[PDB]
RNA sequence: AUUUAAAUAAUAUUUUAAAAUUUAUUGAA
RNA sequence: CUAUAUUCUUUG
């Protein structure tokens, strides 16, 4: 009799989808919740984790933070082209970053003002270093699908030197073995895969072949 | 009948006790509980009553945390 | 690869439409609510 | 070199008589319990 | 009793001079002696072991 | 078999040998029926080793007038 | 399943990039706490898994293209050898992984 | 079969059938 | 048809409630809802990925979409996305710190 | 079918024969029961043995762009053999391994790769830690820390529960008294309405005056 | 015990098995010259742990 | 016999697959087999030596090999260079005394079969490390004066260079970050903190559930 | 691990008898 | 005998 019930639970479901009673937040009551803010809407959305399995991105250990900011109106011609890259940066790559690095803490944010330039701003494990803040410096040769890499190869690099900048990693490398788990809040639906947690964990077994 | 003495310092010991005619008897609405040698501490206990068949460390077994006034 | 449990067919059924209907994967479908800022920012 | 004369260990006994299935197993032998 | 060459052997036993064992009259009535009253002594309660091993004796 | 709460998969079983019964012969490329059996001799073995396909068609091949192409 | 190691030779189906895919040790569901139905079943899919996963639908991520897809098609290593050994060295490094000169 | 006859003891040769062919 | 009995008749009452809902306006709302959004996908989404992904405005819907999966009540393979975060699984009967058993 | 009905149908025996079987078996039970035959444990699998300019030759046959890691060692289904040196014999991995042994006697260099162990993230050594006592010690320790808890103040407790005892004795002995003698003076009255005249001595009560009562 | 000295009567010279098998009532299975050659099950085998099996071993 | 209970699920005296059942070699029959003229003192005793030298019999022989036991004997004169497999305490001290030497080998099967018939292999062939139970009480130990004691005291008992406290056991730490990477590995730590009352320890999990069996099992206590 | 022997080979085990059973054919109603 | 009792103690 297990058919029908299920049918009746869709139809249910398409229902309460209309009628706007479906809380689509159930299988995570045991999560913290994201910041509800104008920018960090890539929080509360449940990614996959097979995309998530795509978009591998490793910074350097010794960064803390990665913040987003970006303008909501762009006054500028060219301001738009700069608040798009931000916007696409925050979404792409801000939740898979803090994903695979895990004491990465990532925060976007939509800054209402008319303002062509979006910038990043990169903390180090380091509390007496002064963070870095990368601007976003679009080419006016290059498309959307471009310029976002170039972005991420720029963070990246700058997450890089700013971890080769630090005074004694002693501490700096005991403060990373304690810093606490930052990706908690992330909502991932584990498609084809969720059914023992070794395998919800499977994005952290790496086959080495060659030793 | 019988019944379970077990230690209230809790090891587990277990020692079986068959109830007097009295304590057979339903007059009072009490657990029985006697002072015996716990060999598991070698030190005297109190007893509790407690049923012969259950796991006698059971996880509401735990004690509160109670810190000491000796020491800093 | 036929399923001989349900529970095996939905998870074919995942794969399937994480294969052939891939547009629902990409980002910009995760985000149909924002091609825009967020809904409270808007008119009535 | 001193080592000290004697080891001892916390450690629980896994043995008693009155107990029915217990006591240390091959192991390849059946464990307690097994095929339930 | 275990003696050392058993199969488990258990801890010490209870050290003799702490907690004796009382003499105490067998309340079997088969056993019992025959003079022994049902002792019906109408008394305050005594909460503590101290004073109520004191009525037991007399020292005066 | 592990006891472990969490198992991440590993090149080779990282405990030795698997402990149980079951995972001699699961070790051995057996099936898991293999515990329930009192004959243990060779015969038995080849028996349910499984090498050997003991099953037959209803009617002779050329005779078969349905497409059972593997169910026998 | 899966109690034995095993490599497998796999092409990436969009591509056609060669990239291969190891199977490790994972241990069987609990004996002691026993299900017929998880053990037995799960035999029949070892023995499948062990012959060049004959009912499975493989699915991965491509190196060489970034996405996890199952288009993957699992070659026993002697077309694999049929594969490899015609190649220019050149192409060796775009279709195979690192190194394999 | 309910109970198997002991084969084991005898070598392979086919006996001459009792209503022996004339 | 029983109507007197409570349960057994106001339960598949329920059902035909439920699955009169659907194929009058629920229906023809979840299918044209399908189409609208694969509608909203291909003039806004599509033809940024046809210039990004390297195809052109067709032949990158084709790729994108490689089959037509529409949703029917009788397919459908889950309903919600399968527990993040698993209860643990105590010993056997309350025991502590552990149990020899299963 | 009989073979299910268990009869023994062999044709030295009965003339007959098992209806669904095979009519020739070129191995039967016995000796495919042996897999030490063929397997390859303990066994060589390659039976000549080549001279040295004849190793270089057949080395100088294999194409280039070949490792030794592309040939994975086959299951135990299937049989350990080899057909000496043919074309494409490093296809052959007991060939492959075989002649790597005669490489290594005959002090040859060998041009080919080296076989790979691949291995995991999660992998540990082979002397490796111990789960068990660690869990042991641990888990006791917790209960030794739980005694520790639940042992602060026993001696006032255990210095109680003795009162209580005696109250609990003391209290109940007290009111079987009361029970008692009203019982007793029950069967006194019950006595003197049957106009037995009870003496005072063999009352057990022996200051007993019934004429009070 | 009756029951294990049935392996050879009329033998007078020798004495009856043991409840577990002995070092040398394991080895006299190997130890013999009809064994010499069997490179298997010599110097005790079946009671040693297994060999390890080549990393890519697997019976299907 | 069924008026009397088991014992032991396994039974009392139980071979099981590796328990280590020596048969003994008495040091007086070593001795004897020395002063007798069988044997050099001038070289290494290895086992190969005792089975060509014929005092010790082919059915003898088995896994493990041999332990030297001292039976009627306070004193060795002469200094004997020795390999066996663990010897007793008192047969090691008598050896020692005397100025001479004693290495607790201990083989895997296959190391007796290639130290009992050399011939057969021409080339030094990788030889298995013994398995686990054997290296804790025998390969390693310096009271039995194991070979493996210098790899112990060298390789094994050092951890990996990066490896966090978690993590030290793993051949490479599978993570960066000694923290546990998993938000369920998280919560389920945090349960066990609070399972276990917080020790030193507790940070790593371990299962509640045992085996029993012997494979795992060490000394429960003894002369260290 | 305080602490003494030894001729290392097994293969066998009365006898005649039910009412029965089981397998495979033939025949009768 | 099988289950419940898993420390030196305990059920049918
Ligand atoms: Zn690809």
């Amino acid at each position: 009799s297990e058919r029908e019930a299920a049918q009746y639970k869709f139809i249910r479901r398409w229902e309460l989808q209309m009628r706007d009673e479906w809380d689509q937040l159930e299988p995570f009551k045991g999560l913290p919740k994201p910041k509800r803010q104008f920018g960090n809407e890539a929080a509360e959305v449940i990614w996959p984790y097979a995309l998530l399995l795509e978009r591998v991105v490793k910074v350097h250990p010794f960064t803390k933070s990665i913040y987003v900011y970006y303008a909501q109106r762009q006054s500028t011609a060219r301001g738009k082209l700069a608040a798009e890259i931000a916007r696409s940066f925050a979404r792409e790559f801000l939740i898979p970053i803090t994903f695979h690095n895990s004491q990465v803490y990532t925060e976007a944010e939509m800054l209402l003002e008319y303002s062509e330039t979006p910038w990043v701003v990169l903390h180090s494990l380091d509390n007496g270093q002064k963070p870095r803040i990368l601007p976003v410096a679009p080419v006016e040769g290059t498309p959307a699908h471009t310029a976002v890499e170039q972005l991420l190869a720029e963070v990246v690099q700058g997450c890089e030197a700013l971890g080769a900048s630090v005074a004694d990693p002693v501490t700096a490398t005991r403060v990373l073995n304690e810093r606490p788990l930052q990706n908690q809040y992330v909502r991932v639906d584990y498609q084809w895969f969720g059914d023992t947690p070794d395998e919800r964990a499977s994005h952290l077994v790496r086959w080495e072949f060659e030793p | 009948n019988m019944v379970a003495l077990r230690s209230e310092a809790n090891t587990g010991h277990m020692e079986g006790y068959l109830k007097t005619e009295t304590e057979r008897l339903d007059a009072t609405g009490r657990k029985v509980q006697k002072v015996l040698w716990d060999p598991v501490l070698q030190r005297h206990c109190l007893f509790k009553e407690t049923k012969i068949k259950g796991p006698f460390m059971t996880k509401s077994a735990i004690a509160k945390k109670v810190d000491f006034p000796i020491g800093g | 690869e036929i399923p001989k449990t349900p529970r095996e067919y939905e998870k074919l059924l995942e794969r399937q439409r994480y294969d052939e209907e891939r547009w629902k994967y990409t980002i910009e479908y995760l985000f149909r609510k924002y091609e825009d800022g967020p809904p409270e920012l808007l008119d009535r | 070199a001193w080592r000290p004369y004697q080891m001892l260990k916390p450690m629980p006994h896994n043995w008693g008589p009155a107990v029915r299935s217990s006591g240390v197993r091959g192991p390849h032998m059946q464990l307690l319990q097994e095929r339930i | 009793v275990l003696h050392k060459w058993a199969v488990v052997s258990r801890s010490a036993p209870p050290p003799r001079g702490l907690r004796p064992i009382a003499r105490t009259i067998p309340t079997h009535p088969r056993l019992r002696p025959v003079d022994y009253k049902i002792p019906y002594v109408l008394r305050t309660f005594i909460k503590d072991r101290h004073t109520s091993e004191v009525q037991h004796l007399e020292n005066r | 078999f592990s006891t472990f709460a969490l198992n991440p998969e590993t090149s080779v079983a990282p405990h030795g040998p698997p402990r149980g019964l079951v995972n001699r012969y699961v070790s051995m490329g057996l099936p898991p029926w293999a515990a329930w059996c009192n004959k243990v001799n060779r015969y038995s073995l080849y028996r349910m080793s499984g090498v050997t396909q003991r099953s037959f068609l209803p009617k002779p091949p050329q005779e078969m007038d349905v497409i059972w192409l593997n169910e026998r | 399943s899966s109690r034995f190691f095993q490599k497998y030779f796999i092409r990436c189906g969009n591509c056609q990039t060669i990239q291969r895919y190891a199977k490790g040790y994972k241990p069987i569901p609990n004996p002691i706490l026993f299900d017929s139905d998880a053990h037995c079943r799960s035999y029949h899919r070892e023995r499948r898994d062990c012959t060049g996963l004959t009912g499975t639908l493989v699915t991965c991520r491509c190196d060489k293209c970034a996405r996890v897809h199952s288009h993957w098609t699992v070659m026993d290593f002697q077309e694999f050898l049929d594969a490899k050994l015609v190649m220019t060295p050149e192409e060796r490094t775009a279709l195979l992984w690192p190194g394999a000169g | 079969i309910h109970k198997g006859w002991r084969t084991w003891e005898y070598q392979h040769t086919r006996p001459d059938p009792r209503p022996f062919p004339d | 048809e029983a109507h007197k009995e409570s349960e057994l008749h106001q339960n598949r009452l329920r059902w035909v409630e439920t699955m009169k809902w659907w194929e009058e306006i629920g229906e023809p709302h979840h299918q044209q809802h399908a189409a609208s959004e694969w509608e909203w996908f291909r003039q806004r989404v599509l033809p940024a990925k046809a210039a990004a992904m390297g195809l052109s405005e067709e032949d990158a819907a084709r790729e994108l979409r490689r089959a037509v999966m529409h949703e029917t009540p009788r397919w459908y393979s889950r309903i919600q996305p399968p527990n993040a975060r698993s209860e643990i699984k105590e010993p056997r009967d309350q025991r502590w710190p552990s149990s020899p058993k299963w | 079918t009989p073979m299910m009905l268990n009869i023994q149908n062999m044709m030295w025996w009965n003339g007959k024969r098992n209806l669904y079987r095979a009519t020739y078996r070129e191995k039967t039970w016995y000796e495919i029961s042996r897999t030490g035959a063929f397997t390859k444990g303990r066994r060589p699998v390659m039976r000549q043995k080549y001279s040295r300019e004849a190793l270089q030759a057949a080395l100088a046959m294999v194409p280039p762009g070949f490792e030794v890691a592309d040939v994975p060692r086959p299951p135990q289904r299937i049989l350990a053999q080899s057909e000496g040196i043919v074309g494409r014999w490093y296809s052959n991995y007991w060939t492959l391994h075989s002649m790597r042994y005669q490489c290594l006697l005959a002090g040859v260099e060998w041009p080919l790769g080296e076989r790979q162990r691949p291995r995991t993230n999660y992998d540990e050594p082979f002397f490796f830690a111990d789960f068990e006592e660690s869990k042991a010690i641990r888990d006791y320790r917790s209960r030794w820390i739980n005694v520790n808890r639940s042992l602060v103040g026993m001696t006032k407790r255990m210095k109680e529960a003795e009162e209580e005892a005696r109250y609990m004795q003391f209290r109940k002995l007290q009111d079987t008294f009361w029970s008692n003698r009203k019982v007793l003076v029950n069967r006194v009255k019950s006595m003197y309405n049957q106009g037995a005249r009870t003496s005072a001595k063999d009352m057990p009560i022996k200051t007993i005056n019934i004429k009070a009562f | 015990m009756s029951r294990l000295r049935i392996r050879d009567h009329s033998n007078k010279l020798r004495q009856p098995m043991r409840l577990r098998a002995t070092n040398a009532d394991i080895g006299s299975g190997s130890s013999s010259i009809e064994w010499e050659r069997a490179s298997n099950r010599k110097y005790g085998a079946m009671l040693a742990p297994p060999k390890r099996q080549d990393f890519e071993f697997r019976v299907v | 016999f069924m008026l009397a209970p088991r014992v032991s699920a396994g039974g009392p005296r139980n071979r099981y697959e590796g328990k280590l059942v020596f048969s003994p070699l008495r040091l007086s029959k070593l001795l004897w087999a020395i002063d007798t003229g069988r044997i050099n003192p001038n070289e290494v005793i290895t086992l190969y030596h005792l089975r060509q030298a014929n005092v010790v019999g082919e059915r003898e022989i088995v896994w493990p090999g041999f332990v030297l036991i001292s039976n009627g004997v306070r004193r060795v004169p002469y200094p004997i260079h020795i390999e066996l497999q663990n010897a007793s305490a008192e047969s090691i001290r008598l050896i020692e005394e005397a100025g001479g030497s004693f290495t607790c080998v201990y083989m895997t099967h296959e190391g007796l079969y290639q130290e009992l018939h050399p011939e057969e292999y021409p080339i030094f062939m990788d030889q298995e490390l013994p398995e686990r139970r054997g290296l804790e009480s025998l390969a390693t130990n310096p009271s039995k004066r194991g070979w493996l004691t210098r790899w112990y005291e060298d390789s094994s008992k050092y951890a990996h260079p990066a490896a966090g406290r978690r993590y030290s056991h793993y051949l490479k730490p599978p993570t960066e970050r000694d923290f546990p990477a998993t938000v369920e590995e998280y919560e389920m730590v945090k349960h066990h903190q609070k399972w276990h009352l917080n020790q030193p320890g507790t940070g790593t999990l371990l299962p509640w559930h045992s085996y029993n069996t012997a494979d795992l099992v060490k000394r429960a206590a003894g002369r260290l």
